[PDB]
């Protein structure tokens, strides 16, 4: 604490990692952790610095989200992870424990030492006698060193008995195959030592190539030196929680800050095996402490995750970004990944929603925010239910003919409202140090309009936050309902009539002569301005301070609209031929052709309606729809032999065909299944109609005839939904639209 | 049917143009019923690793009765017809080439 011996250095921090987690001499209420920073100077020079933090059981329980966690379990898991030769997949037991551990350690480090940011200039003050970083301040010593990347390509051949994978899958009916592979590798770690590996690392200064026939034997093909990528450093420390002096051995990268691996084929087991071999080799000579060996990803959960990532919490010490390939926009993808890593401190997506606030602190903030606002708003919030209708709208099937329609939108309203309401509830925060998460959220919200990566981060983060605290759902719903009520009240006076939407996005009709676009474009802008001003005033009157100012955006202007359900709607502009279709399922490459066909047919029918005719018009529309369906089915015959075109995507929360026993022999192909499973349907006999997981087999595939009749019926159901809605709305017809498939077209596939 | 659809249908639903054409000798899979079943099993074993669904047949006197007790002759005939009627995608030889054991079929 004494400032007479602190040595201050200007530097930048490239990554923060977890090194050791130990229980102090006699302490059953808290534990100590040793965090490791890989700092860099103004010209570029790796240095290794260490800080020590103390985490109590209360913070661990708060970040965990429950009360079934103990410091003893955390210490046991951390000590087990220190030996990857026997337990290389410790976070696979309880991923939430490690997420809570990382969040707690990061928060404690941020609060005790000071404001820590990655890739930003800082002044670090360390104690010469202890060797530990004691203070961090934010300064400005010019342009900090620019981050440097290093391309990585790892390919491993791990063999696991398909019987074990089948048994594990049978244990969990909805488990993903990547998790099954990881669990099987966990059960017998010796399978990772006998695998064959190939690693290629390309930095801006050197190259590193290795080919191991067996990971336990010397490489057969070698290029470059391990002393060129990373430098091994030994440091001495005297933590206050350690009775005697200790030593730490670390890997400092040279000429790079993080690894970047494309998305062509990323396998977690290959990287895990490579890093495990590195850990075994480096931490063999006695004398120092062994760092924890933990990783996280979407494959460490039974049901997977929708976003692929790879989080390093310990060894080696630097992050690894997985970026999908074959995009011409790969560079912007990598830039966005780096920006997200720097902005959110590297916790997201690993920790999850804990990067904002601990999951056991949301109820207090939500209650405090609800206590504020206005009486009517509070009554609306308390009564909110997901099935209540706030403002009266059009009832499908409906159709608005020649009018001046207009789609409006508030881009990012839920995120802005959450940021504003968390600030309102901040008085309910137990301590003023939780403000850092809300500041991070505010930065994300501010940067979202101009940075797409921030928009994606928020779109994935807000639902997680709502899931964490079910009391946030009602708080957001009530405010959205108030916003919709104000929107309706204001629009009732600018020649507007709202016909749909939920409050963040809506559309409506205008009361204006439908022939003068020049005079019609001047009313839409006035209505937009008035609506934006009214919504802003209503939000301000409730003390809700929107950090980023509101902005209503006109998404389009049309002349015809047809609604066939509560979510599906078709807008058409009869002067420019532009149109918009919403609510049509797209779960495969064959659902895009159907969408195009539907849009073209609807364009033709609604253009025919302009000429105008009696019910004869409805008959003509029916004929056109039947013709369109016929042509679609006829064109679908030339793609009868393609299996990836007819394959449909399935989520982990639906009923799917049982996995054929031959799908577990794929090998490295099962390491890429974490959320979606593509299944095609084939007919090997009379009426078998079995299902085939397309992506679990090597190519090319040898399959029986595809079951295009079943797939075409599934698509035709959706097509007929839209066509029936259009017929019922535009011409008032009770007669549903049905297409005879089994009578006129089923022969092409039988 | 009209256009390229007519040509595709005609090519995909009749014998190959060179099937019923005189050749110096025959290229096929001719054998008795039992040996034919054995060859079919071998070909199915060759084909399964690439997506082809397995057969899973029943048999009286087994340790699992189940259902579908058809005679071996009917089953072999249906499997042969299905294999012979399966077309080829691109330059890859059809599935019957796993039983006939010739890549030019």
């Amino acid at each position: 604490m004494d400032t007479a011996d602190i040595v201050w250095v200007e530097e930048s921090v490239s990554a923060i990692t977890l090194y050791a987690v130990w229980l102090p001499p006699r302490a059953r209420e808290y534990f100590h952790a040793l965090v490791y920073f890989v700092c860099r100077n103004a010209a570029g020079e790796g240095r290794a610095r260490f800080a020590e933090v103390s985490v109590t059981a209360t913070e661990l329980r708060d970040f965990y989200g429950s009360a079934d966690v103990s410091v003893q379990a955390v210490v046991a898991a951390a000590r087990a992870a220190t030996t990857p030769a026997a337990s290389p997949l410790e976070p696979l037991e309880n991923p939430t424990l490690w997420r809570a551990l990382y969040a707690c350690v990061l928060a404690a480090l941020e609060r005790q030492t000071g404001p820590v940011a990655l890739f930003a200039p800082l002044r670090i003050g360390s104690d010469p006698r202890t060797g530990l970083v004691v203070k961090v301040e934010r300064a400005s010593w010019g342009p900090p060193a620019a981050p440097r990347a290093a391309l990585l390509v790892a390919e491993a051949n791990i063999d696991i008995d398909p019987m074990a994978l089948a048994a594990r899958v049978a244990e969990h009916p909805d488990a993903r195959l990547a998790w099954a592979r990881l669990a099987a590798i966990r059960d017998t770690p010796q399978c990772a030592s006998a695998a064959s590996l190939t690693v290629n690392i390309t930095t801006g200064t050197a190259l590193f190539a290795r080919e191991y026939q067996t990971l336990a034997f010397p490489p057969i093909k070698k290029e470059g030196a391990f002393g060129d990528l990373v430098e091994v450093c030994e440091v001495g420390l005297r933590p206050r929680g350690h009775p005697q002096r200790v030593t730490a051995r670390v890997l400092l990268p040279r000429d790079y800050d993080y690894f970047v691996s494309a998305g062509e084929k990323f396998s977690a087991p290959a990287l895990v095996a490579l890093f495990r071999q590195w850990h075994t080799t480096v931490h063999a000579a006695p004398g120092a402490l062994a760092p924890v060996f933990a990783f996280l990803g979407p494959e460490f959960e039974v049901r997977g995750g929708p976003v692929p990532y790879f989080a390093v919490l310990g060894f080696p010490g630097w992050p690894t970004f997985t970026v999908p390939a074959t995009a011409e926009s790969a560079r912007d993808l990598v830039r966005g990944a780096a920006a997200a890593y720097a902005a959110l401190l590297g916790a997201w997506p690993a920790v999850g929603a804990r990067v904002v606030l601990p999951p056991r602190a949301w109820p207090g903030v939500a209650s405090a925010a609800a206590g504020c606002l206005l009486p009517a708003v509070r009554e609306a919030v308390a009564r909110w239910h997901p099935a209540t209708k706030i403002i009266q709208l059009l009832d499908p099937p409906a159709a608005v003919g020649p009018v001046w329609t207009a789609r409006f939108c508030f881009p990012g309203l839920r995120a802005q409202l959450l940021a504003a309401l968390a600030d309102l509830g901040g008085s309910g925060l137990a301590d003023p140090h939780g403000r850092t998460g809300l500041a991070r959220l505010d930065a994300l919200v501010v940067a979202a309009p101009s940075e797409p990566w921030a928009g994606a981060v928020l779109e994935r983060l807000v639902p997680d936050t709502c899931n964490a605290c079910p009391a946030l759902r009602q708080l957001l719903g009530g405010v959205m309902a108030a916003v919709c009520l104000q929107i309706e009240e204001t629009a009732s006076s600018v020649k507007f009539a709202v016909c749909g939407g939920d409050g963040g996005a809506f559309w409506g009709v205008f009361n204006v002569d439908p022939q003068d676009a020049d005079a019609a474009s001047g009313v839409i802008e006035d209505a937009r301005r008035a609506i934006e001003t009214a919504v802003g005033a209503v939000l301000r009157a409730n003390a809700v301070r929107l950090r980023h100012p509101l902005c209503l955006a006109l998404e389009g202007v049309y002349t015809h609209a047809v609604a066939w359900s509560q979510a599906g709607v078709w807008f058409w502009n009869s002067r420019d031929n532009t149109d918009h279709l919403g609510g049509f399922p797209l779960r495969g490459p064959a659902y895009t052709t159907a969408a195009g066909v539907v849009r073209d047919t609807l364009r033709r029918v609604l253009g025919l309606t302009t000429a105008c005719v009696p019910e004869e018009d409805a008959l003509t529309a029916r004929g056109l729809m039947e013709d369109a369906c016929d042509r679609l089915i006829l064109d679908a015959f030339n793609k009868r032999l393609d299996a990836e075109y007819w394959s449909v995507r399935v989520s982990p929360f639906e009923a799917s065909d049982p996995l054929p026993p031959t799908a577990f022999r794929g090998g490295a192909l099962l390491d890429a299944e974490h959320y979606w499973r593509r299944v095609v349907r084939v007919c090997p006999g009379g009426g078998e109609s079995v299902g085939v997981p397309v992506d679990l087999y090597p190519r090319p595939l040898v399959l029986p005839p595809v079951d295009c009749a079943h797939h075409l019926r599934e698509i035709l159901r959706e097509i007929e939904l839209v066509f029936t809605g259009v017929l019922a709305g535009v011409w008032g017809e009770g007669g549903k639209f049905v297409y005879p498939f089994d009578d006129k077209m089923s022969f092409l596939f039988a | 049917l009209d256009g390229d659809t007519a040509k595709a249908y005609l090519r995909a639903r009749t014998y190959a143009p060179g099937a019923l054409t005189p050749a110096p000798a025959y290229c096929g899979a001719v054998d008795s019923a039992t040996k034919m079943m054995g060859r079919l099993a071998d070909a199915e074993k060759l084909l399964v690793p690439r997506g082809w669904p397995a057969f899973a047949p029943a048999s009286p006197g087994e340790d699992t009765a189940g259902g579908t007790p058809p005679p071996q002759t009917c089953g072999i005939v249906k499997r042969l017809l299905r294999l012979a009627a399966t077309e080829q995608q691109g330059p890859t030889p059809p599935a019957i080439a796993a039983l006939i054991r010739n890549a030019a079929v």
